[PDB]
C-alpha cells in the first residue's frame, strides 16, 4: 500500500480502473493470507489487515486520514467523476464507514449531474460494482454462526453468562408490562455486549445485517408472553430460551401461535383492489406543463396547518409564503414554520386546463416529467394501504385505513367541507395511519375529486375562489357522463 | 324563506341572483357544472305556463 492518494489525480487519470483493480486485488489478498483473531473481551484483540491501515487522501489540497478500505470504496463510488471528468468538490465527501449515508450520496450525485440518464447509468454500476465486491470481501473474509460464538462470550464476560441463562423471578406481582420491560433491558444489554466486544458475531450486530431483535433475544434469553387463538394475552409466560429449551405447557402455547399464524394467513386472502382501479381512472389524464407560473392569488393558494414534524416533510420541494416576501420553497429542515398555517400553490387551485404548472406541483417537475404523474400518485397510496391493511389483521390501527378510503370513497367529509380542510384531513390520516406520501401526490388525487360547480378552468387567477363541489371518486368518475 | 335558506350560505351569495337560479336548477339536474343553464331554461318554461 502507498500512504499517500491523490483523489481528484486518480479519478481525472485515464488509469483509474487499473488502480482500483490492484487495490481491490491487494485487499483481498491480506484476507485470504492472514486469520481474524477473536479476544471475546473489550480489550480487543490485534489483526494485520490492510483495509484496517490508514492512508492519507488528498482532495484538492486538503488531506483527510481514511483508511484503506474507505479509499477502495470512495473510488468506486466516484466513477461519477471519472466518467464526466469533473473533479470531487470537498462538499461531497461523506462518512465511509456509515453505510446509511451513501443514499443520501447518491441523491447529491443525482442532483449534482442533473438527474440525468447519464449519472442514472453511472449509480447502477456503482451499486454493481460494490456489490461484488462485497462477495469477495465476504468469501475471503469470512462470516459464520455457532452457538460456541455464545458459549466463548459467555466464558470471559459474566454478564453474557448470566443473561444467557437468564429466568424471569417467579413473583406473582409481576406483569405483561413488567416481563416486557425485563425484555428490552437484558436485550438491549445484549448488543451492546456483542458491539463492545471481540465476538464473531459483531459485524452483524453494528452492521445491521441479519438481526432481528425479538427474535434474537428469544433464541439467547428469553421468550416471553404469548398471545392466544383470539388476542389474549395467556396468563403463563415461557421464561426459558430456544437455546436451553422449552417445556411441555409452553410447547402447547407456541403451537397456538403459529396455529394462529396458518390461520389469519387463511383470513389474508381478501385482496378486494376496487380502489386502485377507480383512483387509476381519474388521474391518468392529468399531465404537466411547461409553464412556470399558471397565475394564482394568495388567498387561492392552499393553507396547511404544519401541526407536526411529520407535516412539513410532506411538502418539500415545493413553494411557501415566506412572512417577509412571498414564493421561497419551505426547508423541511426548519422547525420554524411547526405550529403555522402556510399558503402554498397547490395543483389543485393551478388555473391551466392542460396541466399543473411548475411552481403549484413542485420541484419534481423535472425529476417525474418522464413518467404519468397521476399514476404515481395512485401507486404511491395504494401499495402502503393495500398492505398496511394486512399486516394490521396480523396484530384503531386498522381505523385510519378505513378513514382514508371514507374520506375519499364517500361523501360523509366530502359535502361539507372545504379543500383546504379537505387536503389537512387526509395528512392527518396518512400520518396516523404511517403512509410517507408527499402531499403533492395526494393534492393531485383530490384536485380531480374538486369538480368545479361554476365550470371555467382559468379563474382561478381571480382573487374571489371558484365556486366547485368536491365529488366521491367513483362520482366523479359518473359525473362525466 | 326559511327552508329556501339552508345553514350552509355565505350570506355574500344571498344577493347574487345566479347562485338563486343555480339552485332552481338543481333541483332538475344533479350536475352541478350545468345547473345555471338548466334553471335559466326551466324560467323560459315557467313564463309560458301562463
Ligand atoms: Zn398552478
Amino acid at each position: 500500500m502507498e500512504k499517500t492518494y491523490n483523489l481528484n489525480d486518480i479519478l481525472l487519470s485515464n488509469e483509474y480502473e487499473k488502480i482500483k483493480e490492484d487495490i481491490k486485488e491487494e485487499i483481498i489478498n491480506d484476507m485470504a493470507s492472514k486469520k481474524v483473531k477473536y479476544s471475546n473481551t473489550s480489550e480487543f484483540a490485534k489483526n494485520d489487515f490492510l483495509k484496517d491501515e490508514f492512508i492519507d487522501l488528498v482532495v484538492d489540497g486538503e488531506t483527510y486520514e481514511i483508511t484503506y478500505g474507505n479509499l477502495i470504496t470512495l473510488l468506486i463510488v466516484a466513477r461519477p467523476f471519472n466518467h464526466f471528468k469533473v473533479p470531487m468538490t470537498e462538499d461531497l465527501l461523506f462518512d465511509l464507514s456509515d453505510l446509511k449515508e451513501y443514499q443520501n450520496y447518491y441523491t447529491t450525485l443525482l442532483e449534482h449531474f442533473g438527474y440525468s440518464n447519464e449519472i442514472k447509468s453511472i449509480i447502477k454500476d456503482v451499486i454493481s460494482e460494490l456489490a461484488i465486491f462485497s462477495g469477495d470481501i465476504n468469501v475471503t473474509f469470512g462470516n459464520t454462526v455457532s452457538i460456541k460464538s455464545l458459549i466463548d462470550l459467555g466464558n470471559k464476560v459474566k454478564r453474557f453468562r448470566e443473561l444467557l441463562h437468564y429466568r424471569l423471578p417467579n413473583d406473582e406481582a409481576l406483569e405483561f408490562n413488567d416481563i416486557e420491560a425485563i425484555i428490552k433491558k437484558n436485550l438491549d444489554e445484549i448488543m451492546k455486549i456483542l458491539s463492545e466486544t471481540d465476538n464473531m458475531l459483531r459485524y452483524y450486530i453494528d452492521s445491521g445485517a441479519g438481526i432481528n431483535s425479538k427474535q434474537f433475544g428469544q433464541v439467547l434469553s428469553l421468550v416471553g408472553s404469548k398471545p392466544d387463538l383470539f388476542g389474549k394475552i395467556i396468563p403463563y409466560p415461557i421464561n426459558t430460551s430456544f437455546l436451553r429449551g422449552l417445556d411441555v405447557r409452553s410447547f402447547y402455547i407456541n403451537a397456538l401461535g403459529a396455529r394462529k399464524a396458518l390461520i389469519t394467513n387463511y383470513q389474508q386472502v381478501r385482496n378486494s383492489g376496487y380502489l386502485t382501479r377507480k383512483i387509476s381512472m381519474l388521474l391518468m389524464d392529468t399531465k404537466l406543463i411547461d409553464l412556470d407560473d399558471c397565475g394564482s392569488h394568495e388567498n387561492n393558494y392552499l393553507s396547511i396547518n404544519v401541526e407536526n414534524k411529520d407535516v412539513l416533510k410532506r411538502f418539500s420541494k415545493r413553494s411557501y409564503l415566506n412572512n417577509n416576501g412571498e414564493l421561497v420553497e419551505i426547508d423541511i429542515n426548519d422547525e420554524s414554520l411547526i405550529g403555522q398555517v402556510i399558503k402554498i400553490p397547490s395543483p389543485t387551485t393551478c388555473a391551466s386546463n392542460e396541466g399543473v404548472c411548475r411552481k403549484c406541483y413542485g420541484k419534481l417537475f423535472d425529476i417525474n416529467k418522464d413518467l404519468n404523474i397521476g399514476m404515481i400518485a395512485v401507486l404511491l397510496l395504494t401499495d402502503p394501504l393495500t398492505q398496511r391493511l394486512l399486516s394490521a389483521k396480523h396484530l384503531e390501527l386498522s381505523k385510519p385505513l378505513r378513514e382514508i378510503k371514507d374520506l375519499i370513497e364517500t361523501n360523509k367529509y366530502i359535502k361539507d367541507h372545504n379543500v383546504n380542510e379537505v387536503v389537512n384531513y387526509f395528512i392527518y390520516l396518512l400520518n396516523e395511519s404511517g403512509i410517507n406520501i408527499q402531499s403533492v401526490h395526494s393534492e393531485l388525487i383530490i384536485r380531480e375529486m374538486m369538480k368545479l360547480d361554476d365550470s371555467d378552468r382559468t379563474q382561478f387567477k381571480n382573487d374571489k375562489m371558484p365556486d366547485y363541489e368536491i365529488f366521491r371518486i367513483t362520482d366523479a368518475n359518473l359525473k362525466g357522463d | 324563506l326559511l327552508n329556501c335558506f339552508n345553514t350552509r350560505i355565505k350570506i355574500d351569495k344571498i344577493y347574487e341572483k345566479d347562485y338563486w337560479v343555480k339552485k332552481l336548477g338543481g333541483y332538475f339536474t344533479t350536475n352541478n357544472s350545468n345547473k345555471q343553464e338548466k334553471g335559466e331554461g326551466i324560467i323560459l318554461s315557467f313564463e309560458r305556463i301562463l
